[PDB]
């Protein structure tokens, strides 16, 4: 359709909080081969992370009585069916939107600030499949994952100021991706008070537009330094 | 409390 | 496939919140033909009020939005068209419960209990029916919601003591049918105060088992008359 | 606060 007609439709099932329709729209607004604004790229991803995050939320939860049910035959081999019944849905979630990246949104980002926040999400949503995945497979996720962040972090560090939202954003969830993905603590405990420190060091860098995000990215680094230093 | 919510 | 495959299943997708799974697996349990269990009923119950209840709330955010947006044309066209699509999801959901409480729900059901439930079922998704519609066929759709709403009350003030909480909850949906559908603040707060009154006044019949079901209940019953007395 | 929850 119309592209705007395609993205106040969204703004409308986002409000209904019907998440499916929201992405469905987004995505054809991605699939029109034109950058998007920083609204559209936003939409984008409030729409495909409550989809993603639904399934996530749901494979925790039987995923955790699937290991409560141990010594309950019938009762875990439901668990464990149910499990991956989700996982699938989780895993072809996340190839869309890794198709979606890797198709139009990342080969066609023109400024720093987009290849950023695309990057970024391709190491988000590897992290989503890492969370779910096993063995040699998981290695060669999780390196995509690494390798995204990694590139996304030194782009966001040579063209933004500390306390940019995006970059700060892009350090909470690195830090996260350390520590629940690959397991040390102290490489995203240094990365996410490097990233608190240099914001709070250099505040006079932050807009009135974006002080608030900012602000507030700032006080989940500091949450997660203080639950990591537990 | 973890990573970045919208 | 077997029912209690399914049942437990059930219970899985209600933990993971997944209503779609969880409506589905019930559904096959009733189109087995055979009479529902207490806990059968009640997971089918709480499936499609949680599949319904989206839409509806859905339906609330987008119809308000319409009205909010009198003067801008394009904005609300949008909405109303996202409207109409919301409220066929919400017409083909009821129809499907009523179709499956007029085929094996209440014409089996062999209790006095599961066919007070049945009918209170059938007003109930009527009256979400009556939500959404207009005109004569409005009107139709009301009258079937009252002759089911009706019918239960009287199975359940002669079967059922005032403290029982499936009569308090049948109380308490027909209340709201006569103050949000046919607008009549009174004859739903007398149909309350009067379930009220006559539970307080015959405490003594209530159970240890269900005592927390009923006295929450209460409360709302008293909620509404406080509200409606406002 | 309304009608009948789960």
């Amino acid at each position: 359709m119309d592209k705007n007609e395609l993205v106040q439709k969204a703004k409308l099932a986002e409000q209904a909080e019907r998440y499916d329709d929201m992405a469905a729209c987004m995505k054809s607004v991605t699939e029109q081969g034109a950058e998007l604004s920083n609204e559209e790229r936003n939409l984008l991803s409030v729409a495909y992370k409550n989809v993603v995050g639904a399934r996530r939320s749901s494979w925790r939860v039987v995923s955790s009585i699937e290991q409560k049910t141990e010594g309950a035959e019938k009762k875990q081999q439901m668990a464990r069916e149910y499990r991956e019944k989700i996982e699938t849905e989780l895993r072809d979630i996340c190839n869309d939107v890794l198709s979606l990246l890797e198709k139009f949104l990342i080969p066609n980002a023109s400024q720093a600030e987009s290849k950023v926040f695309y990057l970024k999400m391709k190491g988000d949503y590897y992290r989503y499949l890492a969370e779910v995945a096993a063995g040699d497979d998981k290695k060669g996720i999780v390196d995509q994952s690494q390798q995204a962040y990694q590139e996304a972090f030194e782009i966001s560090k040579k063209e933004m100021q500390p306390t940019h939202p995006i970059r700060l954003g892009l350090a909470l969830n690195f830090s996260v991706f350390y520590y629940e993905i690959l397991n040390s603590p102290e490489k995203a405990c240094s990365l996410a008070k490097t990233a608190f420190d240099e914001a709070i060091a250099e505040l006079d860098t932050l807009s009135e537009e974006s002080y608030k995000d900012s602000t507030l990215i700032m006080q989940l680094l500091r949450d997660n330094l203080t639950l990591w230093t537990s | 409390g973890g990573s970045l919510p919208n």
